[PDB]
C-alpha cells in the first residue's frame, strides 16, 4: 500500500524546469528532495534532485524493460518503491560519498494549500486585492531608490569640497606665518624710525589677510553643518528600504500563488491579463 | 573679468583682475609690476625662477609648471594664485596632469594608498609597458607606422566561394588615384587585377600605365592604409567592395609623407619606479577552520519593523559552496554583539588557492506564522589567501556593500572581494585562527609530489563525445561525474571536454585537485573560442586561468581580439588580485595596435564611475596612458569634446526642461557660436571610429531631436582632400539619459551572425552600425545615410500597398528585380536574429528602410525577456506585399515559400554555434546590465533555440512560433 502510483506522490512534480527547482532548495536541510521528469521530456525518465552539503544533486532513475534504479543492475518495480528504499537506508549504499537519507520530501500539497476558497467569484478578488497591494509598493519602493542614489552623490561632493577647504586654509596660514617671520622682525623692527611704512604697508596688509583667511573658515564650517544634516537624512532613506524590502517579497509569493492555483488551474481563463 | 588674490613670496597679498582668457604668462609678468607699489618689494626677485599654485575643484593643490595654459582651463576652486619656487621635475609634472584629466582623477590620490598590493602593482607593471615601446621601436620607421596604422585584414585569406563569384575570373577592377599638379591635378587609373596580388604588385602597375616601395595606397576619404603584405581582398575595405557591387578607390601617396607626421614620442620611466622566517605549508596544519565573528559598527534597521539580526557565512570557491553554510545567534536589533567562533566543515589542509568567505548580514522579521521571512542588508566577500600565497590571520575589519538592487539571495558569492573604500558604511568585526607562524600555500613542486603519491581500451569513446558536444549551461549528473573523472586520462583525446572535466573535480579536496594540476600541465591547446569559457566565474582556480591565456596568445588574431574585446574586459573584474596574466597580456596587446588601444581606453573609462571596480580600473588606465606615446593628446581632445556636450545636455534637461522647441533651438545655437566651445567641438577624432577624423562642425544641420532623451543631431565637415569619393558628412546622435550597453552587445551579436551566415552560402545583408557608451548612460550613435523609418514613408505617401509603392517609385525597370531580392535577404536576417535574442516591440518607428530596398532594425532597449520578468507582428501584412512583389496572394507564392526557405536555413545554423553564443553572455554577468544578473537570464536563449530537443522537434517550434505571430494586427 506504501507504493502508490507515482502521479498521486506528494514528493513528484511532473515537469517544472530546472531554474525552478533551484527556487524550492534553496537554504533547506542537507536531506531535502523531489522528483521531475527529465529535461529531454521523453516519459520515463525521472531526475531526482536532492540537497547536500549546500549543493543540488542531480541523480538519474533509469528504465530498462520496466526496471528501475540508479545504476545498471535495476532491481526495483517502480520509484515509488524506490523512492521509499532510501528513505530508510542512506545513499551511501549507492555511493559511499553520498552519505545521506532521503528525510525531508518537498510536498506538493504542503505550500499549494497556502492559497484558499477554490471559488472563481473568491480568488479573483484576493488577486485582486494583492495586485494592487503589491505594485503599489512597487512605486514606494522603487521611488526611494531613486532618492537613494541621488543623496549618496550628493554628500559625495560635498565631502571633496571639504578637503578643497581643508588645502586651501592650510596655505593662507603659512602664508601669514612667512609674513612676520621671515620679513616682520628683520625689516619691520630694524628701520622702524619714524616711517609711514607701518600702519599702512605692514599692518594694513597684515589686517586683510586676516580678514580673508576667517572668510574662508566660516565657509567651511557652513558646509559641514549640511552634511552632517545630509548624512541623517541618507540614514533614514535606507531605514525605510530595508522596512519596505520584506514586506515586498511576502505579496510576490502571495500574490503569484493565486495565478497558478485558480486563474490557470481551477479555470482555463483568459480573464488573468483582464482581472488585472 | 575676475578678482584674482597673489600670495607673494614675501607675506604680502595683493588683488590684481584679469581677463579669464590669459595665460599664465601673462598674469605673471603683470604681477610684478603691480608689486612694485607694495612695501618689501626689494626681497622679491625676477619674474622667472617663480611658479604658481592653486588648489583644484578635486581638491589637489597642483603646481603649474606648464606657463601657457589659461585662467579658465585651470579648474580651480577658489580664485587665488600663490607664488613659490619650483620644486619638482617639469616635464613630469606636466605629464601627470595630462594623464590625470584623461582618466578623471588626480594621479596623486594612488601615492596615498596604504595597500602594498596596489603599490606592488604600479611598479611591476612597468615591465611590460617597457618591452612593448621597444617592440614598436625595433625597426623604425616602419615599426612606427605599423602600430599608429595597423592593417584592418580579415582572419582568413580564402574567399567564401560566393563571394568568389562575383569576381569575374579572380580579377578585380581598381581606380587608383595621384594628385600630380601643385594646383591639385587628381588623375585617375583604372586597373584589373588577380584578388590575391600584395600592395606592392599594385602599385608596380599603376606606374607602368602612367608611364623600397616610396608609395603607399591609402584609402580615399578615411586616412586607412594597406602597408604590410597581405592579399588584396583580405583587407576588408577590398573584401567590402567585392560583395556589394561597388568600386574601391586608392590614392597613391608618397612613404617621405606619411613618415613625416608620425611625431616622436618617448617613455620615461616615473618617480615611483626608482622608489622601492619560519614558514609552515598549508599541508602540515592538523585542524579545522573556524572565524569568529566580533561586532557590527553600525546597521540602519527600525526597532518595530524587525526583530533579530544575525551574520550569515560561507566558504565558496567561484560560485558553489565548499561545505554547508553557518549562521551566527539572532541578537536585538540595537546590540550587534556575538564574540562567537564558527566552525566550519572544511579541513585547513583541504582549502583550495581560490577559497573565498562569502558572508551579508541579514535580519528576520517572521512575526506570522511559522515561515520566517529572511532578507539581506549588507554583503561583503574577503579572499582567504593573499596576492603572495599567505593565509589570512588575525584580526581584520571589514565595510560592507549595499545590496545590488533586484537581488534576494542571501549571500552574495559573485560580487567584488575587498572593503569598500566609503567609510561611513556597516563595518563588522573579524577575527582569524593564529598558528604560531607565517602559512604559505605550498608549491608545485611539492604538489607534483603529492600527486604520484595518491595514484586501457574501453568502448564507451561515444559517451565522450556526446558529453563534449553539449551546451555550457547543460545539466550533468552524478553517474557523469563519477564517469568523467574515471575516465579523465582518456579526456586527452576529446581536448575540447576541458570544461566539462573540471566540473567533475572535488575542489574541497586536495587529493583531487593535485591530480587536476598535474593533467593541465601536459594538456593540448584549444581553439581561442572555447578558452574564453574558461575565464568567467566559474573557473577561478589560476592554473586553469593562465592555460586559457595562453591559448589566446598563440591562436587569436588581432582582428577577432577586436570582436571581442567588450567580453575580454568583463573577465577582468572576476579576477581576484591586481596582478595576472591576463591584464598583462590585454595590455601588451593595446600598447602595439592603437585601434585595439582606442577602445581599451574608452571600455575602461566608461566604468569609472563603478566603485566596485574603479581603483582596478584606474590604476590600469594610469599605466596605459602613461605609455601610449603621442596619442595621449588625441585623446585628450575627445575627452574635452565629450564634456563640452554633457555639460551642455545637462542644462537642456533641467533648466529648459518645460520649454518649447524655439525658445531651446535658440539657446542651443547661441551656446555653440561661443569660440570656445567652437574649438573644442571641431578638429578631433571621431571615438565611434578613429580613422574618420572630424572637422568643421555645420550648425545651420545640427538640431534637438525629437526622441526620447531629446539627443543631439550633429553634422561635421570630411576634411579629406578627396572626401567627394567616400562620404562628405559626419552625422552622429549623442544621447544622455539612456543606458548603451544591451545595444552595444545586440550590436556585437548581430555581427557574429552575419559571418556565420556569410561563410555558410547565404547572403543575409545585416547592417549593425556604430554605438560606443563612453560613461554613466551617456553615448554615440553612427547615423546611416538615406535611409527613413517605415513610419516616414506611410505618411509622406498617404493603407498597407504605401510601402511597395514607395519601393518602385525609386527604382524603375531592370533594377526593380534588385531591390526586392535586397528586402527579402534583410528581412530574412533581422526575422530570425530578433528572435534568438527576444527582442519585441517591433514597430513602424524603430524599423528603417533604405532606398535600395535594404532593411534594419534600431534601437534595441531590452534584449532577454525582461519585461515578463504576445502582440503578433503590425507590419506583417505589410511586408508580404512587398516580398511578393505586389501579388494578390501573398502567402501562397513561390516568392514567400523562398522567403521560409531562407528562414529555416538561417534558423538551423545558429543554433548549431549555441556554445559561442552562450559563452558570450556568460562572460557579462558581472557587468551590471539589469537583464543579464544570474544563470537564470541566460536561460531564455536555451529555449529560444531549442537546445534540449533534437533538430527537427526544433524547427517545428521555430514554425509554430512564427505562425502566431502572422498577421495579427
Ligand atoms: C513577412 C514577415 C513575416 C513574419 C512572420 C510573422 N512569419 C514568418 C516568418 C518566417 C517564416 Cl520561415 N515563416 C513565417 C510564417 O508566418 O509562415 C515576420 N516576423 C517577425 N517577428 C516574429 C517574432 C516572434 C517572436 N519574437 C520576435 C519576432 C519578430 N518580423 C520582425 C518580421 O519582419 C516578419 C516579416
Amino acid at each position: 500500500n506504501n507504493n502508490m502510483s507515482l502521479q498521486d506522490a506528494e514528493w513528484y512534480w511532473g515537469d517544472i524546469s530546472r531554474e525552478e527547482v533551484n527556487e524550492k532548495l534553496r537554504d533547506t536541510a542537507d536531506g531535502t528532495f523531489l522528483v521531475r521528469d527529465a529535461s529531454t521530456k521523453m516519459h520515463g525518465d525521472y531526475t531526482l534532485t536532492l540537497r547536500k552539503g549546500g549543493n543540488n544533486k542531480l541523480i538519474k532513475i533509469f528504465h530498462r524493460d520496466g526496471k528501475y534504479g540508479f545504476s545498471d543492475p535495476l532491481t526495483f518495480s517502480s520509484v515509488v518503491e524506490l523512492i521509499n528504499h532510501y528513505r530508510n537506508e542512506s545513499l551511501a549504499q549507492y555511493n559511499p560519498k553520498l552519505d545521506v537519507k532521503l528525510l525531508y520530501p518537498v510536498s506538493k500539497y504542503q505550500q499549494d494549500q497556502v492559497v484558499k476558497e477554490d471559488n472563481i467569484e473568491a480568488v479573483g478578488k484576493k488577486l485582486h486585492e494583492y495586485n494592487t497591494q503589491f505594485q503599489e509598493k512597487s512605486r514606494e519602493y522603487d521611488r526611494l531608490y531613486e532618492e537613494y542614489t541621488r543623496t549618496s552623490q550628493e554628500i559625495q561632493m560635498k565631502r571633496t569640497a571639504i578637503e578643497a577647504f581643508n588645502e586651501t586654509i592650510k596655505i593662507f596660514e603659512e602664508q601669514c606665518q612667512t609674513q612676520e617671520r621671515y620679513s616682520k622682525e628683520y625689516i619691520e623692527k630694524f628701520k622702524r624710525e619714524g616711517n609711514e611704512k607701518e600702519i599702512q604697508r605692514i599692518m594694513h596688509n597684515y589686517d586683510k589677510l586676516k580678514s580673508r583667511i576667517s572668510e574662508i573658515i566660516d565657509s567651511r564650517r557652513r558646509l559641514e553643518e549640511d552634511l552632517k544634516k545630509q548624512a541623517a537624512e541618507y540614514r533614514e532613506i535606507d531605514k525605510r528600504m530595508n522596512s519596505i524590502k520584506p514586506d515586498l517579497i511576502q505579496l510576490r509569493k502571495t500574490r503569484d500563488q493565486y495565478l497558478m492555483w485558480l486563474t490557470q488551474k481551477g479555470v482555463r481563463q483568459k480573464k488573468l491579463n483582464e482581472w488585472l | 573679468r575676475i578678482l584674482v588674490e597673489c600670495l607673494l613670496p614675501n607675506g604680502m597679498i595683493v588683488t590684481l583682475e584679469c581677463l579669464r582668457e590669459a595665460t599664465l604668462i601673462t598674469i605673471k609678468h603683470e604681477l610684478f609690476k603691480e608689486a612694485r607699489k607694495y612695501p618689501l618689494h626689494q626681497l622679491l626677485q625676477d619674474e622667472s625662477s617663480y611658479i604658481f599654485v592653486s588648489v583644484t575643484q578635486e581638491a589637489e593643490r597642483e603646481e603649474f609648471f606648464d606657463e601657457t595654459r589659461r585662467l579658465c582651463d585651470l579648474r580651480l576652486f577658489q580664485p587665488f594664485l600663490k607664488v613659490i619656487e619650483p620644486v619638482g621635475n617639469r616635464e613630469e609634472k606636466i605629464l601627470n596632469r595630462e594623464i590625470g584629466f584623461a582618466i578623471g582623477m588626480p594621479v596623486c590620490e594612488f601615492d596615498m594608498v596604504k595597500d602594498p598590493e596596489v603599490q606592488d602593482f604600479r611598479r611591476n607593471i612597468l615591465n611590460v609597458c617597457k618591452e612593448a615601446v621597444d617592440l614598436r621601436d625595433l625597426n623604425s620607421p616602419h615599426s612606427r607606422a605599423m602600430y599608429v596604422y595597423p592593417p584592418n585584414v580579415e582572419s582568413s585569406p580564402e574567399l567564401p566561394k560566393h563571394i568568389y563569384n562575383k569576381l569575374d575570373k579572380g580579377q578585380i577592377i581598381v581606380v587608383i588615384w595621384v594628385i600630380v599638379s601643385p594646383n591639385n591635378d587628381k588623375q585617375k587609373y583604372t586597373l584589373k587585377i588577380n584578388h590575391d596580388c600584395v600592395p606592392e604588385q599594385v602599385i608596380a602597375e599603376a606606374i607602368r600605365k602612367k608611364t623600397q616601395g616610396k608609395y603607399i595606397l591609402k584609402v580615399c576619404g578615411c586616412d586607412e592604409y594597406f602597408l604590410e603584405k597581405y592579399p588584396l581582398s583580405q583587407y576588408k575595405y577590398i573584401r567590402s567592395c567585392i560583395m556589394l557591387g561597388r568600386m574601391p578607390n586608392l590614392m597613391l601617396m608618397a612613404k617621405e609623407s606619411l613618415y613625416s607626421q608620425l611625431p616622436m614620442d618617448c617613455f620615461t620611466m616615473p618617480s615611483y619606479s626608482r622608489r622601492i622566517t619560519s614558514t609552515k605549508s598549508l599541508w602540515v596544519i592538523n585542524s579545522a577552520l573556524r572565524i569568529k565573528i566580533l561586532c557590527a559598527t553600525y546597521v540602519n534597521v527600525n526597532i518595530r519593523d524587525i526583530d533579530k539580526i544575525y551574520v550569515r557565512t560561507g566558504i565558496y570557491h567561484g560560485g558553489e559552496p565548499l561545505c554547508d553554510n553557518v549562521n551566527t545567534q539572532r541578537v536585538p536589533c540595537s546590540n550587534p554583539r556575538w564574540n562567537e567562533w564558527l566552525n566550519y566543515d572544511i579541513y585547513i589542509p583541504d582549502l583550495p588557492r581560490a577559497a573565498r568567505l562569502c558572508l551579508s548580514i541579514c535580519s528576520v522579521k517572521g512575526r506570522k506564522g511559522a515561515k520566517e521571512e529572511h532578507c539581506p542588508l549588507a554583503w561583503g566577500n574577503i579572499n582567504l589567501f593573499d596576492y603572495t600565497d599567505t593565509l589570512v590571520s588575525g584580526k581584520m575589519a571589514l565595510n560592507l556593500w549595499p545590496v545590488p538592487h533586484g537581488l534576494e539571495d542571501l549571500l552574495n558569492p559573485i560580487g567584488v572581494t575587498g572593503s569598500n573604500p566609503n567609510k561611513e558604511t556597516p563595518c563588522l568585526e573579524l577575527e582569524f585562527d593564529w598558528f604560531s607562524s607565517v602559512v604559505k600555500f605550498p608549491d608545485m613542486s611539492v604538489i607534483e609530489e603529492h600527486a604520484n603519491w595518491s595514484v586501457l581500451r574501453e568502448n564507451d569513446k561515444e559517451q565522450l563525445k556526446a558529453i563534449s558536444t553539449r551546451d555550457p549551461l547543460s545539466e550533468i549528473t552524478e553517474q557523469e561525474k563519477d564517469f568523467l573523472w574515471s575516465h579523465r586520462h582518456y579526456c586527452v583525446t576529446i581536448p575540447e571536454i576541458l570544461p566539462k572535466l573540471l566540473l567533475s573535480v572535488k575542489w574541497n579536496s586536495r587529493d583531487e585537485v593535485a591530480q587536476m594540476y598535474c593533467l593541465v600541465k601536459d594538456w593540448p591547446p584549444i581553439k581561442p573560442e572555447q578558452a574564453m569559457e574558461l575565464l568567467d566565474c566559474n573557473y577561478p582556480d589560476p592554473m586553469v586561468r593562465g592555460f586559457a591565456v595562453r591559448c589566446l596568445e598563440k591562436y587569436l588574431t588581432d582582428d577577432k581580439l577586436s570582436q571581442y574585446l567588450i567580453q575580454l574586459v568583463q573577465v577582468l573584474k572576476y579576477e581576484q588580485y591586481l596582478d595576472n596574466l591576463l591584464v598583462r597580456f590585454l595590455l601588451k596587446k593595446a600598447l602595439t595596435n592603437q585601434r585595439i588601444g582606442h577602445f581599451f581606453f574608452w571600455h575602461l573609462k566608461s566604468e569609472m564611475h563603478n566603485k566596485t571596480v574603479s581603483q582596478r580600473f584606474g590604476l590600469l588606465l594610469e599605466s596605459y596612458c602613461r605609455a601610449c606615446g603621442m596619442y595621449l593628446k588625441h585623446l585628450n581632445r575627445q575627452v574635452e569634446a565629450m564634456e563640452k556636450l554633457i555639460n551642455l545636455t545637462d542644462i537642456l534637461k533641467q533648466e529648459k526642461k518645460d520649454e518649447t522647441q524655439k525658445v531651446q533651438m535658440k539657446f542651443l545655437v547661441e551656446q555653440m557660436r561661443r569660440p570656445d566651445f567652437m574649438d573644442a567641438l571641431q578638429g578631433f577624432l571621431s571615438p565611434l571610429n578613429p580613422a574618420h577624423q572630424l572637422g568643421n562642425l555645420r550648425l545651420e544641420e545640427c538640431r534637438i531631436m525629437s526622441s526620447a532623451k531629446r539627443p543631439l543631431w550633429l553634422n561635421w565637415e570630411n576634411p579629406d582632400i578627396m572626401s567627394e569619393l567616400l562620404f562628405q558628412n559626419n552625422e552622429i546622435i549623442f544621447k544622455n539619459g539612456d543606458d548603451l550597453r544591451q545595444d552595444m552587445l545586440t550590436l556585437q551579436i548581430i555581427r557574429i551572425m552575419e559571418n556565420i551566415w556569410q561563410n555558410q552560402g547565404l547572403d543575409l545583408r545585416m547592417l549593425p552600425y556604430g554605438c560606443l557608451s563612453i560613461g554613466d548612460c551617456v553615448g554615440l550613435i553612427e547615423v546611416v545615410r538615406n535611409s527613413h523609418t517605415i513610419m516616414q514613408i506611410q505618411c509622406k505617401g498617404g493603407n498597407s500597398h504605401t510601402l511597395h509603392q514607395w519601393l518602385k517609385d525609386k527604382n524603375k525597370g531592370e533594377i526593380y528585380d534588385a531591390a526586392i531580392d535586397l528586402f527579402t535577404r534583410s528581412c530574412a536576417g533581422y526575422c530570425v536574429a530578433t528572435f534568438i535574442l527576444g527582442i519585441g516591440d517591433r514597430h513602424n518607428s524603430n524599423i528603417m528602410v533604405k532606398d535600395d530596398g535594404q532593411l534594419f532594425h534600431i534601437d534595441f532597449g531590452h534584449f532577454l525577456d525582461h519585461k515578463k520578468k504576445r502582440v503578433p507582428f503590425v507590419l506583417t501584412q505589410d511586408f508580404l506585399i512587398v516580398i511578393s512583389k505586389g501579388a494578390q496572394e501573398c502567402t501562397k507564392t513561390r516568392e514567400f515559400e523562398r522567403f521560409q526557405e531562407m528562414c529555416y536555413k538561417a534558423y538551423l545554423a545558429i543554433r548549431q554555434h549555441a556554445n559561442l553564443f552562450i559563452n558570450l553572455f556568460s562572460m557579462m554577468l558581472g557587468s551590471g546590465m539589469p537583464e543579464l544578473q544570474s544563470f537564470d537570464d541566460i536561460a531564455y536563449i536555451r529555449k529560444t533555440l531549442a537546445l534540449d530537443k533534437t533538430e527537427q522537434e526544433a524547427l517545428e517550434y521555430f514554425m509554430k512560433q512564427m505562425n502566431d505571430a502572422r498577421h495579427g494586427g
